């Protein structure tokens, strides 16, 4: 298999039976057979949430929303945040309690009661690799979003256009310095 | 009299039920003591100092607040 | 709860919890731990 | 003062003495394996957290893997930032 | 059978033999079986009185009558003390016969009608419906008193207030907002802690170290 | 029949007497003496217990924060922190009279309250807190942290998370992580907090969670860092005109190297605190990349130990076999931990008073006294436990054949020399210190104060003058203006250090005389004698000539009978026991010396100490008798004041101490026969023989009543001195 390092043999606990196996476990956390079963679903869930997260950020800024994505919590909606938090907790607790009970049995993902969800016929191991890989991409890209706007900085696509305006003057080396000019 | 006092103790003639009555009545008595009873007894801790207190006399040398 | 930082205890909280912790919870605890220590293994 | 020049010189010098000078000594000292053998003989997941689950294999003809470069470059960056700090206050004591 | 949270495993004493058994006893108050019988009768009695009380507060606040937390201070045909006296005097015999009917049958009864069933509609389905509506009515009465304590309005004026602005007139925008918000959050995340307890100890029931529980067994 | 309470011991659960209850209360945490305990189960139960201790600690801090935020005056104290008293919590005592409510209404409160002496006000004000809301939030956060640790303790007891034994015995990665992350990254985050929050809050600028991503710690953010121009971070320090908490003479620097004290708080600067924790972070992170882990580089500690055998075997086999000795012994690691922790707690005490870190400290005198006495007594107890667990190691965990010829066996081979030389040092120091004190006493008695043996501590004075105290005129290193050590650091810490050490109004290197000489030698006496008792118990833990099979009896056994002349208090447990007395005396001397030196400094009367501390009637009269005047008049037949609680506590400790004398002098056998008589009396008394015991009344055992007398003694000692300290310092100031 193509590994994360050239010439590197993949470890013994990472056989190429799972989805996104590139032999990347330099720490050795996937050496328990049950903790790896949890970490797989944790990867998929963090990645799905980060997928819809970067989708939501890029879609919020592609459309004409008022604030930035980081300023979106401090905003006046129809329902106050002190009232939105518990409703969110009730709904998402329903969804995630039903999701766990459904990972206990049948050991795979799902929405509420259909495990797996898959209304359409698009389940394939190739599609599993797609999901996990675009999800890892989404997680790292969301962390990039967060730290790319770590102060009152540019929004993602705005920062993309700013990097494309001057590649050798608008980069990590410019914004790690000149930080007063940003704030 | 024996019938009266055998019937008056029927609901508590067990260990757990008498402990339940004790817990209920005592929690209630002490809670209502804190709420109204210590005030009805006019305890000084309920009335407050009714003065300035020992505020400005922090020490004989340095009269702190 | 209270204005400002919420989760400020009431004015009557000491008057309740000091008697509780001091008369009630020690009663429950000493009773439970008495029935435990005098309990016989079957 | 050109911090890039100082830090690059420091890192390259330390990597050069780590690859060409202090590699054979580090390979001799890092391998005790006489009485100090394995840490662990167990099979539980907590026993595998001490095993070399991943052996970082390099194509360097001397065995300068990612950990050797990481450590020697960490020492290099450290001494380079030290040189930059000592010069940042434009003076030295003795 | 359904449970109090989805996928819940019931305690070893709540094995579904009784009605309304959603496996809810996180404090294990029903480990003793006679205690559980007494608690079932108490559940149904608190619930009967709260059903009557909820419908009574509704009928009172529906028309121009004094508010239910101030209705006691009105002037009536009898003095307060003789009212309480006759109340205690008649409830002596009423609750005595009810306690005797519990000791004899295990269920409620009026005075001598062990099963107060003029119209013989008693069933397990009707028992479950009584229990469910009684739990619902206990919650409803608690809510009446609670959102009459935060506001100075009874059930339906507060309901109309919530209907006026659902997002801004709710419990999380009142004085008890923050504590109910955090309480709801903890109650939503609690069942997963409980499910971890069930998962990492597969099949093994745990004793929560409570005085009523006799946890040394 | 057989009982149920000692689930961990079936021998106790079959005891028909009251000894079962006590010994089950006192064997609960000796997990290795449990029934059915394995080594892995031991380590796992200890892991969970450490989680529980963490949860308890964090709940304790949350409660302090909560009560200061709720019943305290922190928002009021930050306005005028030299004249407003710190409130610990409020008092709801239904036993109070009206005068007591009128009297404990202090610090600007609406009711009875307790004046905090714990210094949490100064600490929280220094680190950036100005609001009651900040402390409320911190309490919530630390309670959540305690919940997390409690859940983790339950979690790592579960089958699929129960760690293996080798994971506990893995020392290289635990050390690497606890050195880098737990020590250096924690210092890095504390430097981040200082720089982002504490310094700007000291500069008047409020920096909270809501704006710390929107404001900068420095006018040139991170450009100086990534370009190596690190001196730009020491650009504009806080001036000597600076007032804490506002922006008058503020400054812009965040990492300075000023040294000394802030002139308005008489405390350390937050900027060199930040630089401190930054340097500490870097050093601890570089130190944490030392030992071998799963990545092929590092050290194996067994190799370092086994390679450290000197030629000539002047140490025997060197440290060969010590890795398995420390790794496989929890009492050895516990003793090393307690040694280090007690020593650094002594460091905390000795440094927090001279180099006071927290603002408006050094001006809250009672806070300083409580903190010092506190951490010193904590250190003494911890250091006694260190040797106690070293003894328990020698008994329960020591293998003489696996330590064949190493340093640890070389200790036991020449134990008589160690014990006899420690005895000689203790004996000489006691003879001579008591002799000089009694001599000066007699000279004061005979009206001739000029004949005292007043020996000038010129060694410590020479050290102080080497630090730059020009009071003595050695002109040696830092007091020598024409030296190298002076000329090199002059652009650095020195100006502030010399301005702070030549000032005689702070506790930084107080001037010392012959009273300091005599009491430092008393301190040496106490240390050497305490460690004599402890070392003797540890080394003779395994055997003596009176009892060479002592290891076969355990750590804490009563005696070996009246035979062979008498074997009372022969265990190592009893050696620790007898050393706790000498420890309490040592720390009492230490804290007496501290408290009197500082009571005379704060009152401007250092001459009283320089004159009276050279003889022991000075210590009795002018310290114990003089400063008790307001304490014991806390309540009189005319009325009471706020010091009445400390008077009552004073007498309380005097009662408890003396009650321990009852368990310490009278021994079991008078009391067992007394209880036999009382058993007869209960069995033969009508209307009362109806009531019968389930546990047979027996007297407290020998070891048990030793512990009980020591506990009554220590509690009374501690409470008496705490009351005296807080009352004699709060009464004046
Ligand atoms: C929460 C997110 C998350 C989780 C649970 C996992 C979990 C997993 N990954 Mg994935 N992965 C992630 C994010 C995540 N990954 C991201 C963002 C990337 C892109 C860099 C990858 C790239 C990646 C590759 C290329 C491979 C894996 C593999 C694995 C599996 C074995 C490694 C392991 O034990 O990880 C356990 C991880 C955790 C328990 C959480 C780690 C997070 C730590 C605490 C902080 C890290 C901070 C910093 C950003 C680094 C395991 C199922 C391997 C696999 O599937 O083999 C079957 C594999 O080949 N992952
Ligand atoms: C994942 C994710 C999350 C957590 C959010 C969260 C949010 N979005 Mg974003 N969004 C996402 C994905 C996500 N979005 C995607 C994939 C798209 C496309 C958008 C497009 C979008 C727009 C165009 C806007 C938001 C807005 C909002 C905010 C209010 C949403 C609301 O009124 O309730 C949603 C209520 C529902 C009933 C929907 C449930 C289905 C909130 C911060 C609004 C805002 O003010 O943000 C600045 C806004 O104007 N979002
Ligand atoms: C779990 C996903 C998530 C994430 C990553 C964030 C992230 C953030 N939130 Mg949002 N928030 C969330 C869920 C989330 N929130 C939910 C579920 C609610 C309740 C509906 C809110 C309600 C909320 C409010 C009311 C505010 C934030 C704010 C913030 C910011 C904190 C300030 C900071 O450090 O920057 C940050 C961007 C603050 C903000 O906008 O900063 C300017 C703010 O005022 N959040
Ligand atoms: C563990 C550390 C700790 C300590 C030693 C104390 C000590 C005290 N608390 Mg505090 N308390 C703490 C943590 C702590 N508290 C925490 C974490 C909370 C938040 C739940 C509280 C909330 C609290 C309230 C609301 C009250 C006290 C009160 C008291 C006093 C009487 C004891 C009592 O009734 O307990 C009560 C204990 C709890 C309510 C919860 C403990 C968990 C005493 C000074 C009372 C007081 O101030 O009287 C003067 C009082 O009314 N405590
Ligand atoms: C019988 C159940 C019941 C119902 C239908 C309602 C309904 C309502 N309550 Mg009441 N309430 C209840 C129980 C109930 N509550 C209880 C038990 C309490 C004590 C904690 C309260 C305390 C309370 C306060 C203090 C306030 C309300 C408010 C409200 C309104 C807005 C919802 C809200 O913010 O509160 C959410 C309510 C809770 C978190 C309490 C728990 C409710 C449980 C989970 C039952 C939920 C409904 C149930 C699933 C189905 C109902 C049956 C049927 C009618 C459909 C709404 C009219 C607010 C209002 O009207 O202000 C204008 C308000 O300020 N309620
Ligand atoms: C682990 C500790 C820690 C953490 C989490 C942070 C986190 C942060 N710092 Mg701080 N900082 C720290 C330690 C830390 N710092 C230390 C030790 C120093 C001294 C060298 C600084 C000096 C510093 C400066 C001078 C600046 C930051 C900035 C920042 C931000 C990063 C912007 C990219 C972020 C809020 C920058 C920022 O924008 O702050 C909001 C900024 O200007 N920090
Ligand atoms: C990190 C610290 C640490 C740890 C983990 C341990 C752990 C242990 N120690 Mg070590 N020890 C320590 C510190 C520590 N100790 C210190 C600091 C000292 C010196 C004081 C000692 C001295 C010591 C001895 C001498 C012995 C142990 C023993 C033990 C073991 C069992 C303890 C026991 O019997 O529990 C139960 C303990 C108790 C119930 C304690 C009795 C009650 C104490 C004295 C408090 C009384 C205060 C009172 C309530 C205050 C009231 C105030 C009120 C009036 C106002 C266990 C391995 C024993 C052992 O291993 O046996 C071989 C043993 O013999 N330890
Ligand atoms: C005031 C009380 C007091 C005093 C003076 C001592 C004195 C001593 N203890 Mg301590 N001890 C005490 C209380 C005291 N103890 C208590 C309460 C306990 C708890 C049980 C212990 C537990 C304890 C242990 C466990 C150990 C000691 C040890 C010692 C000796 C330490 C060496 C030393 O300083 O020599 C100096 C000696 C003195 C200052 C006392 C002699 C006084 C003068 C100088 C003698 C001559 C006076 C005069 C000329 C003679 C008149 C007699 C006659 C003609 C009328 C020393 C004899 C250690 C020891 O024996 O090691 C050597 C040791 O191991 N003691
Ligand atoms: C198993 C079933 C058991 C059922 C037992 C019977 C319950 C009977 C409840 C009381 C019903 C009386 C109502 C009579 C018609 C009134 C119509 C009307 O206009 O009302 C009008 C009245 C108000 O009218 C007011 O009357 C007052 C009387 O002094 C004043 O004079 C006021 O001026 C006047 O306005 O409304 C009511 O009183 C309804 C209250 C009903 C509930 C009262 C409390 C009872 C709660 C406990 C019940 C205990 C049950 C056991 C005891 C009985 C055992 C046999
Ligand atoms: C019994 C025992 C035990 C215990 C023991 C102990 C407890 C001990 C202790 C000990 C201790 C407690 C010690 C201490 C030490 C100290 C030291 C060693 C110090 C040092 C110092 C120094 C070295 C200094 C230096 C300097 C100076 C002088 C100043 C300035 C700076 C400098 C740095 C220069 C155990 C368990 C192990 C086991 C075995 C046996
Ligand atoms: S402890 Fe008591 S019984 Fe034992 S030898 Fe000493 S005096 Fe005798």
């Amino acid at each position: 298999r193509p590994t994360w390092l050239p010439g590197l043999n993949p470890p013994a606990h990472l056989k190429g039976a799972l989805a996104g196996d590139n032999g990347f476990d330099p720490l050795g956390l996937g050496q328990d057979e049950g903790r790896l079963k949890w970490y797989a679903e944790a990867e998929k869930t963090n990645g799905r949430w980060a997928m819809m997260a970067v989708a939501g950020i890029l879609g919020q800024e592609l459309l004409g929303v008022t604030p930035a994505w980081w300023e979106a919590g401090a905003k006046e909606y129809d329902i106050p945040a002190q009232a939105l938090t518990p409703i969110e907790f009730i709904v998402m607790g329903f969804l995630e309690i039903k999701r766990y009970q459904g990972f206990k049995q049948t050991g795979t993902s799902g929405f509420i009661n259909s495990f797996p969800f898959d209304p359409a016929g698009m389940n394939s191991p190739s599609m599993a690799t797609k999901e996990v890989k675009n999800g890892r991409l989404a997680m790292v890209a969301f962390i990039g979003f967060c730290v790319q706007a770590l102060a009152t900085r540019t929004q993602p696509i705005e920062g993309l256009t700013a990097h494309l305006a001057d590649p050798f003057g608008k980069n990590i080396t410019y914004y790690l310095t000149h930080l007063p000019e940003t704030l | 009299q024996a019938k009266f006092f055998t019937q008056a103790t029927d609901i508590i003639s067990r260990r757990e039920s008498l402990r339940a009555l004790v817990a209920l009545s005592g929690i209630a008595a002490i809670v209502t003591y804190g709420l109204k009873g210590a005030k009805d007894a006019d305890l000084p801790i309920t009335k407050g100092p009714q003065t300035t207190g020992e505020n400005g006399k922090g020490g004989s040398v340095r009269s702190r607040l | 709860a209270a204005q400002g930082y919420p989760f400020v205890p009431p004015s009557w909280a000491p008057s309740v919890f000091v008697p509780l912790t001091g008369l009630v919870l020690p009663a429950i605890a000493m009773a439970t731990l008495f029935v435990y220590i005098e309990k016989e293994a079957p | 003062l050109d911090p890039q020049i100082v830090i690059s010189g420091s890192t390259a010098a330390f990597l050069a003495i780590g690859r060409f000078v202090f590699l054979g000594y580090q390979r001799r000292e890092a391998n005790f394996d006489s009485t100090v053998g394995p840490k662990t003989t167990g099979a539980t997941y907590f026993d595998d957290l001490q095993k070399n689950s991943t052996i970082f294999a390099t194509n360097d003809p001397a065995g300068f893997n990612i950990i050797d470069v990481a450590g020697w470059g960490a020492l290099g960056h450290a001494v380079g930032f030290a040189v930059l700090a000592i010069n940042s206050l434009q003076g030295a004591n003795l | 059978r359904p449970m109090w949270y989805p996928g819940a495993t019931a305690p070893a004493h709540l094995d579904g033999s009784m009605l309304g058994d959603y496996g809810f006893d996180p404090l294990r108050l029903g480990v003793n079986k006679d205690n559980l019988k007494w608690f079932r009768e108490a559940e149904l009695t608190n619930g009967r009185w709260a059903m009557a009380a909820v419908v009574g507060i509704l009928f009172t606040d529906a028309v121009g009558l004094p508010k239910f937390w101030t209705a006691g201070a009105e002037k009536y045909a009898l003095d307060n003390q003789t009212l309480a006296l006759i109340e205690v005097a008649v409830f002596a015999v009423l609750e005595g016969k009810r306690y005797e009917i519990y000791k004899k049958t295990g269920e409620t009864g009026f005075l001598s009608f062990a099963p107060f069933d003029p119209m013989g509609m008693k069933s397990e389905e009707m028992k479950l419906k009584e229990l469910k509506n009684g739990r619902l009515a206990m919650l409803a009465f608690l809510g009446f008193c609670s959102q009459a304590a935060v506001y100075g309005k009874g059930p339906i004026e507060t309901l109309q207030l919530h209907l006026a602005d659902p997002g801004h007139n709710n419990i999380y925008t009142s004085s008890v907002g923050p504590e109910t918000a955090v309480t709801v959050a903890v109650l939503c995340v609690l069942p997963m802690i409980i499910e971890a307890t069930k998962t990492l100890n597969p099949g093994k029931e745990s004793v929560p170290y409570f005085p009523w529980n006799e946890p040394w067994n | 029949a057989t009982k149920l309470f000692p689930k961990f011991s079936q021998g106790l659960a079959q005891d028909p007497t009251t000894r079962r209850i006590w010994y089950g209360l006192a064997m609960a945490h000796d997990f290795e003496s449990h029934d059915g305990m394995t080594e892995e189960n031991l380590y796992q139960k200890i892991f969970a217990s450490h989680f529980g201790q963490l949860s308890i600690i964090f709940l304790w801090t949350s409660g302090n924060l909560f009560h200061v935020a709720w019943q305290g005056n922190f928002e009021q104290w930050v306005t005028d922190p030299v004249h407003i008293r710190p409130i610990a919590h409020a008092i709801w005592d239904p036993h109070f009279g009206q005068p007591a409510v009128e009297a404990f209404t202090r610090g600007g409160a609406s009711g009875p309250v307790n004046i905090s002496t714990s210094g949490v006000y100064q600490w929280w004000y220094t680190i950036g807190m100005r609001t009651n809301q900040d402390l409320y939030v911190g309490s919530v956060f630390l309670a959540l942290v305690s919940a997390i640790f409690l859940f983790a303790g339950w979690l790592h007891l579960q089958p699929n998370f129960q760690p293996s034994l080798s994971w506990f015995k893995d020392a290289e990665s635990r050390l690497n992580h606890h050195l880098s992350g737990l020590f250096g990254v924690s210092s890095l985050a504390w430097t981040g907090h200082l720089v982002h929050v504490a310094i700007p809050e000291s500069r008047g600028q409020h920096v909270g969670w809501d704006n710390f991503l929107s404001v900068l710690p420095h006018p040139q953010g991170l450009t100086p860092f990534f370009t190596g121009n690190w001196a730009a971070y020491a650009q504009s320090p806080d001036t000597a005109s600076h007032v804490f908490g506002t922006a008058q003479g503020s400054g812009q620097a965040i990492l300075t190297f000023l040294g000394g004290f802030h002139p308005q708080t008489q405390s350390l600067w937050l900027t060199d605190m930040a630089h401190h924790h930054l340097a500490i972070a870097v050093i601890f992170i570089v130190a944490g990349h030392m030992y071998r882990t799963n990545f092929g580089i590092g050290h194996r500690m067994q190799a370092i130990l086994e390679a450290h055998t000197p030629p000539s075997g002047s140490l025997g086999a060197g440290h060969k076999g010590l890795f398995d000795t420390v790794n496989n012994s929890l009492h050895f690691q516990l003793g090393l931990a307690l040694a280090s922790v007690g020593t650094i707690t002594s460091l905390v005490a000795q440094h927090m008073y001279s180099l006071p870190p927290y603002a408006f400290q050094a001006i809250d005198f009672t806070t300083q006294a409580a903190l010092y006495t506190h951490h010193q007594y904590i250190a003494g107890f911890i250091m006694c436990g260190a040797f106690a667990h070293g003894a328990i190691f020698f008994i329960r965990d020591y293998d003489p054949e696996q330590n064949k010829g190493n340093v640890l066996a070389r200790m036991l081979d020449h134990k008589e020399a160690l014990i006899s030389h420690l005895s000689w040092v203790s004996l000489f120091l006691g003879f001579h210190t008591l002799g000089l004190y009694v001599h000066n006493d007699v000279m004061q008695a005979f009206g001739t104060p000029e004949k005292q043996i007043l020996i000038e501590p010129v060694f410590a004075q020479w050290i102080q003058a080497a630090h730059g105290k020009a009071l003595y005129g050695f002109d040696f290193l830092l007091s020598s203006k024409t030296s190298a050590a002076f000329a090199n650091g002059q652009s650095l810490w020195l100006p502030g250090w010399l301005d702070a050490i030549n000032n005689n109004q702070n506790s930084l290197f107080l001037t010392i005389g012959p009273g300091d000489f005599l009491v430092h030698h008393a301190i040496a006496l106490g240390l050497h004698t305490t460690t004599l008792i402890l070392v003797k118990g540890a080394l003779d833990a395994r055997g003596s000539k009176l009892m060479p099979d002592k290891k076969d009896f355990g750590y804490s056994f009563p005696c070996d009978g009246p035979g062979r002349g008498g074997t009372c208090d022969i265990s190592a447990y009893d050696a620790f026991y007898l050393a706790v007395f000498w420890m309490l005396n040592t720390i009492g001397w230490v804290t007496f010396y501290w408290h009197w030196k500082h009571l005379t400094l704060w009152q401007g009367n250092v001459a009283q100490f320089d004159e009276s501390s050279t003889y022991l009637m000075g210590w009795l009269r002018d310290y114990l008798w003089l400063n008790s005047s307001q304490l014991i008049n806390g309540y009189n037949p005319f009325g009471m004041n706020s010091l009445s609680v400390w008077a009552w506590t004073f007498l309380f400790g005097h009662l408890i101490y003396a009650t321990g004398f009852m368990f310490l002098i009278s021994w079991r056998g008078y009391w067992q026969e007394l209880i036999e008589t009382l058993v007869w009396a209960h069995e033969k008394t009508p209307l009362a023989n109806l009531v019968y015991w389930k546990d047979k009344p027996v007297a407290l055992s020998i070891v048990q009543a030793r512990l009980v007398g020591l506990a009554h003694f220590s509690v009374g000692y501690i409470f008496t001195y705490a009351a005296f300290l807080i009352a004699s310092t709060s009464g004046r100031f």
